[PDB]
RNA sequence: CGCGACCUCAGAUCAGACGUGGCGACCCGCUGAAUUUAAGCAUAUUAGUCAGCGGAGGAAAAGAAACUAACCAGGAUUCCCUCAGUAACGGCGAGUGAACAGGGAAGAGCCCAGCGCCGAAUCCCCGCCCCGCGGCGGGGCGCGGGAAAUGUGGCGUACGGA
């Protein structure tokens, strides 16, 4: 049957492995049938099983990851896989808050002398 | 040389596989311009380097 | 306070007190390696003027630079050309020895960044300098609004571009009629601006 | 006998395949590569051969990791989000 | 205390083990060399059959990263047999050919029919 | 080889000047870029004037120009002290202030 | 000697992080010629030029006078026109060669050490609570640990300041 990704996500983790190895098993005689000179219809099916194995193994790799990052969601330290990987130069920059830090000398300046809104005539 | 390393034998494996000609049906395509394999390496003329 | 009394105390290097101390530190610094970490400043007064603050993230390294000029690294004379460039012995390096000490300290500890450096002793063959390094990723430096300009990627390896106090002296830049050949970005920028053809559309 | 008869004694390879640049320019006796400088941490390049530069630059190869940085640049490097489902 | 030897050695300072507050990677890498990827396909060569009825063996195409021990457990797990010995070679085409000698209580002809080669 | 009658000329082209040639085809595009940034700045300070803070009345040095009057860098502190405006508050209301200027006259 | 501080100096697959390399059109810091010209050639010129080395950024560098000027004075840095092929340098030969002022583009100022006052009034890490958490952020609690009196934080920088 046409294996889809939508129905594979709700199944049990061990149920996916029960489906995964059978796809691995069923692909085994398909490579045998190529060497022995099988029908051309069965030779077109082996790409479907390769993509179906990729679909099953993706969900296993997918569904494991949001379980891990939900487990590490509240903790202080998280693995580097769950950390945001975006263009090392800006991972070395400051946070959202740290360049918003003004000194006590500087904060006195805008309170005492704020920038004014004004206009002049002709 | 009968004595070989794993690097050379793996490297010689690719060049042997690339010496086969083009398929019969490759010029049945639409925008294909290839008439024959121009990279056919003969062991007498081209010595592959090394 | 006590910092003022040390300021002119180091201005009396010919006195008996300083001459005893300077020959003891010079002997002590000579038996050590050419690159090692000093745990606290020998000159606490000098480091405060240059910007050092006694907190976590402020690192200082004490190294030595071999004294003398620069001879041309050529095989036995290797000057195949006009008599002008035949000079090989009495040549001099464009940068000072203190700027060399900032370059060597920053190249070794590549994770830190050079703030400034000062003089702590010299010999016939060696000059000793303490070089202040800043850790740009320590939260004391990172969260301090005054000292977070180290953390920007623009200030990577200031000593390599001559942006420090010791390196800026050899660039010949400044205000006045004595620095006409460095007007603009640098010495290279002044020559580049003065050696271009401004070919306009309408000429 | 400096010509034809001297080429018959050529059976000892001095260079071999490099494992950083791929060219057959790794000198066995000096244990160094004459094309890229394998033992050096920095890649051997020079400005007096601009043709030799463009033979191996950032544009020559696969760019298997750099080509997706350009694609992710035009969206601001968003992470953790997904398109709205059906 | 006294110094018996005139040489000074560095004292054996205590050193701890790794106690990370977070793993470097979130999940362990799955085994990509399983029992299915190790055995690609058997041979239907006239020499491959000639190796079968006479020597009571099996000829397979196996991955180049495989061991002789890994081939032994792979054929054991996939087809429910056991292996006497395994002889391997790398053909100049590039993948690894392995000769799988079966035990005398199993027959090479019968197991060939279940796996489809004849 | 000079001709019969002419000048003695010193063309400064003995360097590799062809590498350092600055064309001016960016000039029509530069003028649009200057105008668009100027118009965008004016909308950011929409009640404030587009020129900016006011400039003082300035006599020229270099006696060639000593009878001319320009617009200066900023008002001196002596000029602000007489006007009764604090130097840290004048900058928020659009007055150019610099401490370098003197008042000899 | 036992016991206990402190200073120097080591060992860590110690806890948490950082640097390496590539590109290098533009930029910064070094090093740096000879072809060529002078109808030869050696100073010069080519030329701070090619080549070589290191370091970044989206711009870099410079930058808010130990300035220019001698006027009735201007007033951070950068770029364009002009100054000007001028002052000036040069076997005063070939050749080289700025700067002030003026008109424009733009225009933003500031922070330390020191001087002193505030009972270290300061900061980092680890644990807990609450709330967002793909930039762990803030606030509260720590007879929890540490840094800091060999000086952190606030007022305060030449235009004066307490
Ligand atoms: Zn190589």
């Amino acid at each position: 049957a046409k294996i889809k990704a939508r129905d594979l996500r709700g199944k049990k983790k061990e149920e996916l492995l029960k489906q995964l190895d059978d796809l691995k098993v069923e692909l085994s005689q398909l490579r045998v049938a190529k060497v022995t000179g099988g029908a051309a219809s069965k030779l077109s099916k082996i790409r479907v099983v390769r993509k179906s194995i990729a679909r099953v193994l993706t969900v296993i790799n997918q569904t494991q990851k949001e379980n891990l990052r939900k487990f590490y969601k509240g903790k202080k330290y998280k693995p580097l896989d769950l950390r945001p990987k975006k263009t090392r130069a800006m991972r070395r920059r400051l946070n959202k808050h740290e360049e918003s830090l003004k000194t006590k000398k500087q904060q006195r300046k805008e309170r005492l002398y704020p920038l004014r809104k004004y206009a002049v005539k002709a | 040389s009968s004595h070989k390393t794993f690097r050379i034998k793996r490297f010689l494996a690719k060049k042997q596989k690339q010496n086969r000609p083009i398929p019969q049906w490759i010029w049945m395509k639409t925008g294909n311009k290839i008439r024959y394999n121009s990279k056919r390496r003969h062991w007498r003329r081209t010595k592959l380097g090394l | 306070g006590a910092y003022k009394y040390i300021q002119e105390l180091w201005r009396k290097k010919q006195s008996d007190v300083m001459r005893f101390l300077l020959r003891v530190r010079c002997w002590q610094y000579r038996q050590l390696s050419a690159l090692h970490r000093a745990p606290r400043p020998t000159r606490p007064d000098k480091a405060r003027r240059l910007g050092y603050k006694a907190k976590q993230g402020y690192v200082i390294y004490r190294i030595r630079v071999r004294r003398g000029g620069r001879k041309r690294p050529v095989p036995k004379g290797a000057t195949y050309g006009k008599p002008v460039h035949h000079g090989v012995n009495q040549l001099k390096f464009a940068r000072s020895l203190q700027s060399v000490a900032e370059e060597r300290a920053g190249r070794h500890c590549g994770a830190l960044r050079v703030l400034n450096s000062y003089w702590v002793g010299e010999d016939s063959t060696y000059k000793f300098f303490e070089v202040i390094l800043i850790d740009p990723f320590h939260k004391a430096i990172r969260r301090n609004p005054d000292t977070q300009w180290i953390t920007k990627p623009v200030h990577k390896h200031r000593e390599m571009r001559g942006l420090t106090s010791a390196g800026r002296k050899s660039r010949g830049l400044g205000k006045g009629h004595k620095f006409h050949h460095t007007i603009g970005g640098s010495r290279r920028a002044a020559w580049r601006r003065r050696n271009t053809l401004q070919l306009h559309r309408y000429r | 006998t400096k010509g034809t008869s001297s080429f018959g004694k050529r059976r000892n390879k001095t260079h071999t395949l490099c494992r950083r640049c791929g060219s057959k320019a790794y000198h066995l006796q000096k244990s160094t590569c004459g094309k890229c400088g394998y033992p050096a941490k920095r890649k051997r390049k020079y400005n007096w051969s601009a043709k030799a530069k463009r033979r191996n630059t950032t544009g020559t190869g696969r760019m298997r990791h750099l080509k997706i940085v350009y694609r992710r640049f035009r969206h601001g490097f968003r992470e953790g989000t997904t398109p709205k489902p059906k | 205390k006294i110094r018996t030897s005139p040489t000074f050695r560095r004292p054996k300072t205590l050193r701890l083990r790794r106690q990370p507050k977070y793993p470097r990677k979130s999940a362990p890498r799955r085994n990509k060399l399983d029992h299915y990827a190790i055995i690609k396909f058997p041979l239907t060569t006239e020499s491959a059959m000639k190796k079968i009825e006479d020597n009571n063996t099996l000829v397979f195409i196996v991955d180049v990263k495989a061991n002789k021990h890994q081939i032994k457990q792979a054929v054991k797990k996939l087809y429910d047999i056991d292996v006497a010995k395994v002889n391997t070679l790398i053909r100049p085409d590039g993948e690894k050919k392995a000769y799988v000698r079966l035990a005398p209580d199993y027959d090479a002809l019968d197991v060939a029919n279940k796996i489809g080669i004849i | 080889a000079p001709s019969r009658n002419g000048m003695i000329l010193k063309p400064h082209f003995h360097k590799d000047w062809q590498r350092r040639v600055a064309t001016w085809f960016n000039q029509p595009a530069r003028k649009i870029r200057r105008r668009k940034a100027r118009q965008a700045r004016a909308r950011r300070i929409a009640p404030r004037p587009a020129a900016g803070p006011i400039r003082p009345i300035v006599r020229c040095p270099t006696v060639r120009y000593h009878t001319k009057v320009r617009a200066g860098r900023g008002f001196s502190l002596e000029e602000l002290r007489v006007a009764g405006i604090h130097k840290k508050v004048a900058r928020t209301i659009g007055i150019s202030v610099d401490p370098r200027r003197r008042n000899k006259s």
